[PDB]
Parts: C-alpha cells; structure tokens; sequence
C-alpha cells in the first residue's frame, strides 16, 4: 500500500453509502460458488452443495457479514493494515491453514460485489483504489 | 472444464448482452488499464486514455473474438489457433495479464446486466474466460 | 493445450517409465508430504510416514489413473470423470495442493530419469500434469 | 522464513558441493522452455525461439551463472533476506515489471535443477530446506 490522498478518498466516498451486510453476504456467497474448494473450510455452515442453498443460508449471511466489519474497520486504520490483521492473520494461517491465494479471490469477489451494487459509482478510478486496499488486506492476511 | 450447464450460462448470457459487447469490452481494457497499469505496457503504440477511438477499436476486436469461442465451446483449441499465435508465440503475454483482463471483465458484467449477473451465471463466466486464457498463453 | 508434439513426449516417457511409475509416485507423495505438510491434512486417515504401505499402496492408485490419462490425452475430461467427482464434489481440495504434487512429481523424475528428463520432455509434462489438475478440480 | 538450525544445515551441507554456473545455467535455462512467456524479458539475448537455440546461448549461461551468485550470496545472510535482496527487488519490481509469480517459478526450477544434479543427495527432507529458502528469496524479491 501507498495510498495517496485521493485513492483513500475514492474509498471512503463510497465506503459511507455501503450497507455491509449485503455487500458482505453477496461477496462471501460468490466465493463459495464461484470457486468450490472453499466450502470445505466452511462446512460447520451445513448444505452448500449448490447455489440456492449457498445463497439462502442464514450462517453464509450472517459471517459475510462479519467479514466485511472486519474488512471496514481495517479501513480506518489504512496506515497499519498488518498490526490491524494480525490476529487474524495468525487464525486464518496457523488454525485453518488457508492458502493464502484464496484471501486475494475474497478481495476480488468484494470487488464485484460493490460493482454490482453500486453500478454509478464503482468507476474505473474508484476500482483502482479498492483493488489496492483489497490487495493490502490479503497481504497483511497471509503475513504470519 | 465447463459443464453443460456452463455452456448454457454462456450461451444465454452472450447472446442477450448482444450488440453491446463491444461497449463492454471497451470498458474492461479500461478497467484493466487503470487499475493495473503495468498491462499499458503491450499497448504502447495505441492511445490507451479512457475514452480514446483506440480502445473503442480494440474492444471490437476482442468482443468478435469471444463470440467466435463462445460459437465453439466444444473445440476452442481449434477455433482460437490463430489468436493462441499471436497471445504465446508473438507477444509471449504473462498469463497473470489474462487474469487481470478476466477480471476487469466481470466486473463489468457485475455492473451492466444487474440482476442476470447471477452467481451460477457468474461461475459459468469465469470458467469460460479462463478456459480462453489457457488456449491463448497455450504453446 | 497440449501440442502433437507434447503428447508424444509425454506417451514415450510414461512408456518408459513403464513398471517403477508407482514407485516415483509414492516418492511424490512423500516430497509433497514432507515439503509441503499442510497437505497431510487430507491424508489423516492413512499411515504418511515415509516409507509407508499406505503410501505405497496410494502411489499404485494415482499412477494408474496417471496411465489412464496418458491413453486418452485428446479426452481427459471424459476418462477422468469419476476422479473429477472425487477430487471437486466430495473431497473439495484446494488447486494449490495439485500444484505442490505436481511440483514435487516433476523433482523426482528429474532425480529418477537423469539425461532422459530433458527441457523439452519437462515442458511437455508440466502442461500435462496441468491440464490433468484443471479436469480434477473441474466442477 | 523460520529455517531452523537444522534446515540451514541441509542447505549448506548440499551448497558446499553444488556448481553455482551449472546449476543457474540448468534453472535459467528451463524457465524459458518451460514457462515461455518469460522469454519476453530476455530478447536483448538473441533467438530464444526453440529449446536448442535456449540451451545453447551464451547470454543464457552467463545469466544463469549470475542469478545463481546472487541466490549463493542470500544463502550467506539467511536471517536478512529483505536487506540483502533489496536492490533487486526494486530493479526487477519497479524497472522490470515482473510479476512476483515468477519469482516463485525461478525458484521452483532451481530446486529441479538441484534434484537433476545432485539424485543421491536431494532427498525429501533436504528439499524440503530448499523450498522454505526458495520462497524466501521469492517474497524478498517481491518486498517493494
Ligand atoms: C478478506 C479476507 C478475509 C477476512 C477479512 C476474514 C475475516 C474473518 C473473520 C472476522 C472471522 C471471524 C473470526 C472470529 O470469529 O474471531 C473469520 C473466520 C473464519 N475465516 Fe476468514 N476472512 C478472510 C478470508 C477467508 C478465506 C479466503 C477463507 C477460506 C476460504 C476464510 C475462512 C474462515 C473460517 C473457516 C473462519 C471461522 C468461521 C467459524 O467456524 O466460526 N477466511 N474470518
Ligand atoms: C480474453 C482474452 C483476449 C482476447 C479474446 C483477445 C483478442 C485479441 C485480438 C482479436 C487481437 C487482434 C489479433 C489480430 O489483429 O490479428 C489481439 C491483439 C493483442 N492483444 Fe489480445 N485478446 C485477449 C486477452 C489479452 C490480454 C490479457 C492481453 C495483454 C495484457 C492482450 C494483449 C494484446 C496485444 C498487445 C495485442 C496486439 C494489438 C495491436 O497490434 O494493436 N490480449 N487480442
Ligand atoms: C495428479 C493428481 C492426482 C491423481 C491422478 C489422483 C488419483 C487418485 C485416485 C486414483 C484416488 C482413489 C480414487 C478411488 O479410490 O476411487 C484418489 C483419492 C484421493 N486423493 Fe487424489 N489424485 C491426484 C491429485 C491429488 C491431490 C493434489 C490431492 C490432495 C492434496 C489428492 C488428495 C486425495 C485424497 C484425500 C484421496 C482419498 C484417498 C483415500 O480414501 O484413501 N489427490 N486420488
Ligand atoms: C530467484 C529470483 C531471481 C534472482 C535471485 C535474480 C537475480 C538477478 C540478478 C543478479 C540480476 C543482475 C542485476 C545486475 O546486473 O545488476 C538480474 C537481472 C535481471 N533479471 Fe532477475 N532474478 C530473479 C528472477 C527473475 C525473473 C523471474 C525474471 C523474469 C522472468 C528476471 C528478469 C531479469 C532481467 C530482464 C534482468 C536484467 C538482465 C539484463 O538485461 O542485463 N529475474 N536478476
């Protein structure tokens, strides 16, 4: 991360219209479509043997959720994304063994899901900004 | 490897989108300019600024080219020949570039066909593009 | 996409290979293993320690299914459907561990296989055991 | 990087043996037939367009004989790996453009390099060594 003055804003500028939950229900819901593997570290959830059931599963609502609160508030603490992930660092490499790879598909589904639902707004120079942040919080995801 | 179902997620999706494939394209290259401007690099001899006649040009090109693979989803190493000598033999394109360009792309599907952007229509996408990829970084 | 030239480098090495490739495999499986322990995880069922019947008997299933692949290079996805269904719907296995195996397959061919492990017959492989990869992580 | 006493051990009892030039001449050289699109970094070399015409060119072992040197040197500084990559890390991050995946590839084809070269002595444990101190080079060449 740089993250000059303008990208920062670009980011927050939208961040305020954001509704987490949805954004976080639709992103973690696509991950575990669009790319299977990662349902079997997510199988305390129940059913997600297809879409209808993965996106209609109040455990997958309610932790994508959780996800983008903790994606938010490493927003406002820009200048520290690593001392700000760090335990989850530790839970997500050490306790689940996540192959870091699959932090930069979460950013990148997070990514369409704020395209999908902010159609006017996710303009290609605010996309730019959000691939960056996205970016920052996988690095500092897998630093451990 | 795409599914029955895959194909018909692409089928369905390409022909509604139509006419517009072009548009969207076009806005893709931009994306995937601006938010990785390391790809700029193999587009140095063309005007690349965002709304530039270059790029309206280009995304022709690239949107005819998808079409034909999705005209020949059962044989795409046979239909996009021609493009896998250009992507791997002349321009020896980094494939991380592809991902980049895969994703710039449904981004802008994500944004554009709303509600049909599906997470089932969504899976089938990736699939399809990333099957292109591996045709066009081939030899 | 394998070319004409990759299979047949890829059908002479397995033929000559021939009766020690459940051998090479099980010692993949041990490399895999030891560089890359976060893959036993998937294994906890089985005895993994080093020279182990399990291993040995596991070495024996994968290189038939890798035999099989090679008898059918222009339709992998057919001949390795129900490895598909094992791999993608009930184990769930992140693509990253097919990476490390085949990683790890490829350094005991080069140990095993001396002057015969050229570059050419490298690359061939590389892109066989990927495409192998893409059909078992499929769905 | 932990690498423990041990593991250190692994890598400089094989390294004591190794031949820098033959070694780095073997990875370099199986990078660009295996991987062809790095070939595009390379073309102040001359004609890379078939395996023979990489084999055999001069630039290539030369090169190889380089990148190998270097690598041989980090092995010297194993506990400061970011500080002693630093220069390269900006040279082939912000000059060249190369992305970090292929730093990681490189990596990989010197460990095959090493098992073509050395077959009794590269056995799982030792690879094992190698793939830690592989990755790390990787990441520090990444850093910037
Ligand atoms: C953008 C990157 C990510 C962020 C910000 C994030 C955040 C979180 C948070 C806040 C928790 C809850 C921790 C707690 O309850 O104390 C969590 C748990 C978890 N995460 Fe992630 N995560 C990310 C990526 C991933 C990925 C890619 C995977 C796997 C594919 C994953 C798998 C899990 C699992 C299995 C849990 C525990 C759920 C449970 O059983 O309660 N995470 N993560
Ligand atoms: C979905 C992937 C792609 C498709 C379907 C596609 C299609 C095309 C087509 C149809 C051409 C014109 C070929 C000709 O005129 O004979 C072309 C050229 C080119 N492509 Fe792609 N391409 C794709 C992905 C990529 C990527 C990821 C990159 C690079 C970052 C790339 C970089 C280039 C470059 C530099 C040219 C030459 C353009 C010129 O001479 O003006 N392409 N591609
Ligand atoms: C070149 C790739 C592979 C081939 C050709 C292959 C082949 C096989 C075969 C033939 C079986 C037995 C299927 C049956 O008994 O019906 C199996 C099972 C299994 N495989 Fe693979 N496989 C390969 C790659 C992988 C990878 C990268 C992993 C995991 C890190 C993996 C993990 C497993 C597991 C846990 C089982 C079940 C074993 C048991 O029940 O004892 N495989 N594979
Ligand atoms: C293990 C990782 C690597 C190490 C240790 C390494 C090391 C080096 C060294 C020592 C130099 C010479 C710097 C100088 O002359 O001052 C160099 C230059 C260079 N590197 Fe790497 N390198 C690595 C990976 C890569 C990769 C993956 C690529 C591209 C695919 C690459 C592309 C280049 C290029 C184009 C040059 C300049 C050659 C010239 O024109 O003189 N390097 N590297």
């Amino acid at each position: 991360v740089h993250l000059t003055a303008a990208e920062k804003s670009a980011i927050l500028d939208l961040w305020g219209k954001v509704n987490v939950g949805e954004i976080g229900a639709e992103a973690l819901g696509r991950l575990l479509v669009v790319y299977p593997w990662t349902q079997r570290f997510f199988e305390k959830f129940g059913d997600l043997s297809s879409a209808s059931a993965i996106m209609s599963n109040a455990h997958v609502k309610s932790h994508g959720a959780k996800v983008l609160a903790s994606f938010s508030e490493g927003l406002k603490h820009l200048q520290d994304l690593k001392g700000t992930f760090a335990k989850l660092s530790e839970l997500h490499c050490d306790k689940l063994h996540v192959d870091p790879e699959n932090f930069r598909l979460l950013g990148n589904m997070l990514t369409i899901a704020i395209a999908h639902h902010h159609p006017s707004e996710f303009t290609p120079c605010t996309q730019a900004a959000f691939q960056k942040v996205t970016a920052g919080v996988a690095n500092a995801l897998a630093h451990k | 490897v795409l599914s029955a179902a895959d194909k018909n997620n692409v089928k369905t999706t390409w022909d509604k989108i139509g006419g517009h494939a072009a548009e969207y394209v076009a806005e893709g290259l931009t994306r995937m300019f601006t938010s990785f401007p390391t790809t700029k690099t193999y587009f140095h001899h063309i005007d690349v600024s965002p709304g530039s006649g270059d790029i309206k040009a280009h995304g022709k090109k690239v949107a005819d080219a998808l079409t034909t693979a999705v005209g020949h989803l059962d044989d795409l190493p046979t239909a996009l020949s021609t493009l896998s000598d250009v992507h791997a033999h002349k321009l020896r394109v980094d494939p991380v570039n592809f991902k980049f360009l895969n994703h710039c792309l449904l981004v802008t599907l994500a944004a554009h066909l709303g509600a049909d952007f599906t997470p089932s229509i969504h899976a089938s996408l990736d699939k399809f593009f990333a099957s292109v990829s591996t045709v066009l970084t081939s030899k």
